[PDB]
């Protein structure tokens, strides 16, 4: 389970964790010698690694429409994956400390992330449905860091900060 | 010889293996580009068998064909000028004493009413032909 | 991550084939891109030496998350195939862009090394008259020296780019200075033989303005004492 | 060079210039010995010991 759940969490397909394109990555239903009860919470644990590779695809499309602020929004959001990925490294040594680890601590470490990750997905989704470019992103992300939820307005403040720097490229050379 | 010193200091770490195949190879990476330009000089001098000043002109084409990588033509530039160091000790003898002694002639000479036209270009200078006339 | 290691064997495949001890028709400038390119390759080699400890495949893939975005740009700019002065404009375009804040300094690093042969033929052409390009790709001129004409020392000398008429792609911009290193390169030897990528752009400009003015204040003196031009005007 | 210093024997044979010629080759015989002490002193107390 222990290394095997870190790599379903990265979003990459497993055999036990089937990818169906209709739903993203999800645990396959009713697998024998596991009570069905523990898989329902497990489906929710897959939902943070599903939206995370619905996230790298928003990166890689514009890295490696068009807009010089699109890839500036990519470097706004990568530091939000920075505490995320740091908690992926925080679970690894816990499993060397003891390798009889149950999934209830794993569920607990990820509840911080559960209200941070759909709120950034909905943000990029309104961006890609209005087909925005340039400086008129910064006002859409500003009234989004006007937002509630204290983790999430800070998250949306780092995404605000990087593409305000590309505004500063222009306004430093113009003035 | 100067390469062999650095290797014997690597051989002093090599008393037991703490160096992998990559580790010593990483020290040879800046030196890779160096060792192949000294190869191309050495084989070009072995093939045509030039002598005197036509060697030094051959070394200048080697400076032209490498062009770019200015740090590593700079070393072979010191090679063609160290080669011009015996070409300088023979040169002063024709112009400041007259009496010239060359080992087997390495600096062009033809010794002198009139007495012969004279022409001197036999070894060929490594610069333009107006210097041979002068 | 095997695919991440596949773009490292493209760089080393491209650098060993663009050396000019295997060619002498391809650009000097084309060689000059590799002298900077080989410094990122050894940088990789100490970082591959630093990947242990690996307790999982994530501590390493996340370590190269940052180098990954960059390697995909920095690998596939080569793929088209830009060569010569057209490659020197292809890195300068990419150096004008910044967006990505770690793909910006490596293309900045390449730009300083790759202009080294290019810039070399400039300062020698306006201080002595020797344009030392006679080998490899890029515009080769030596100019058709005439002593029979004395009218600027020349009567044939093409332009410095003999089909496009353009010079480009080095700090300043060379869309003014280029037409004037032309006119001063004829006359320097008439004396003789009978933060931002835009910020650094504005520090080169005034030096390139200074040397043409320094060369103009030598040929103006030469004119006054040797033409006696005012005397010809008076006589006309 | 070691046998050639043995050929000059007799101080006066035919030529004074003859034995001064290999008197020089006896000075340059000696310089090769002064080396061998310096590479020897590493060996023990008085590197990587391989040939």
């Amino acid at each position: 389970m222990i290394h095997e759940l870190l790599l379903a969490l990265s979003g990459y397909p497993g055999s036990i964790f089937t990818w169906n394109k209709r739903t993203g990555l999800q645990v396959s239903q009713d697998i024998p010698f596991l009570h069905p009860g523990e898989t329902s919470v497990l489906n929710r644990l897959c939902k943070l690694g599903t939206d995370y590779i619905r996230f790298t695809e928003f990166i890689e499309q514009y890295t490696g429409l068009h807009g010089i602020y699109l890839r500036a929004f990519c470097r706004g959001l990568d530091s939000i994956l920075q505490p995320y990925r740091q908690a992926l490294l925080d679970l690894e040594q816990e499993f060397l400390a003891d390798p009889h680890l149950s999934i209830s601590h794993i569920n607990y470490s990820l509840d911080q992330f559960h209200l941070l990750f759909p709120s950034i997905m909905v943000v990029v989704e309104q961006i890609k449905s209005q087909k925005i470019h340039g400086c008129q992103i910064l006002e859409t992300v500003y009234k989004h860091s006007c937002g509630g939820l204290p983790p999430v307005r800070s998250a949306l403040e780092k995404t605000l900060a990087v593409c305000h720097g590309v505004m500063y490229k222009q306004l430093s050379a113009w003035m | 010889k100067e390469y062999m010193i650095l290797i014997s200091q690597l051989e002093h770490l090599q008393r037991q293996g703490l160096l992998s195949l990559q580790k010593l190879w990483f020290y040879i990476q800046p030196t890779l580009r160096t060792m192949e330009v000294l190869a191309s000089i050495a084989t070009s001098l072995n093939k045509g068998e030039c002598f005197g000043g036509a060697t030094l002109s051959l070394l200048h084409d080697r400076t032209f064909g490498y062009t770019g990588d200015s740090q590593a033509q700079e070393l072979c530039l010191y090679l063609t000028k160290a080669a011009s160091a015996p070409y300088f000790d023979i040169l002063e003898r024709w112009i400041y004493r007259g009496i010239i002694n060359d080992p087997y002639s390495e600096f062009m000479v033809e010794e002198h009413w009139d007495q012969r036209y004279t022409i001197v270009q036999q070894q060929i200078p490594s610069f333009l032909q107006k210097v041979a006339d002068k | 991550v095997a695919e991440y290691g596949t773009y490292y064997t493209r760089l080393s495949h491209f650098s060993l084939l663009t050396v000019l001890d295997s060619s002498h028709s391809n650009g000097l400038v084309f060689q000059a891109f590799t002298s900077g390119l080989r410094k990122y390759l050894q940088y990789y080699r100490a970082c591959v030496l630093s990947t242990p400890a690996s307790l999982t495949l994530l501590t390493i893939s996340f370590l190269f998350r940052k180098l990954g975005r960059q390697l995909r740009y920095l690998a596939e700019l080569c793929c088209a195939f830009p060569t010569g002065v057209k490659l020197l404009s292809y890195l300068y375009k990419e150096a004008l862009e910044n967006s990505s804040n770690e793909n910006y300094p490596v293309l900045l690093s390449l730009l300083k090394t790759s202009c080294e042969p290019y810039t070399r033929f400039i300062y020698d052409w306006v201080y002595s008259g020797v344009f030392r390009d006679v080998c490899g790709e890029f515009m080769i001129q030596v100019n058709e020296d005439y002593l029979g004409f004395r009218d600027k020392r020349y009567w044939t000398h093409g332009y410095v780019l003999i089909s496009k008429e353009v010079e480009d792609c080095v700090p300043v911009f060379l869309k003014h200075v280029a037409n004037e290193i032309y006119i001063c390169g004829k006359t320097i030897n008439l004396l003789k033989l009978c933060s931002l990528p835009v910020l650094m752009k504005y520090s080169v400009t005034a030096p390139m303005v200074s040397h043409v003015y320094l060369v103009n204040k030598a040929i103006v003196d030469y004119y006054f004492v040797e033409l006696k031009m005012e005397r010809h005007f008076e006589a006309m | 060079i070691k046998k050639y210093t043995d050929q000059r024997s007799l101080d006066r044979a035919f030529g004074l210039v003859g034995q001064s010629f290999c008197a020089a080759l006896h000075q340059e015989l000696k310089e090769y010995y002064r080396l061998l002490s310096v590479l020897h002193s590493q060996l023990q107390v008085e590197s990587s010991l391989t040939l």
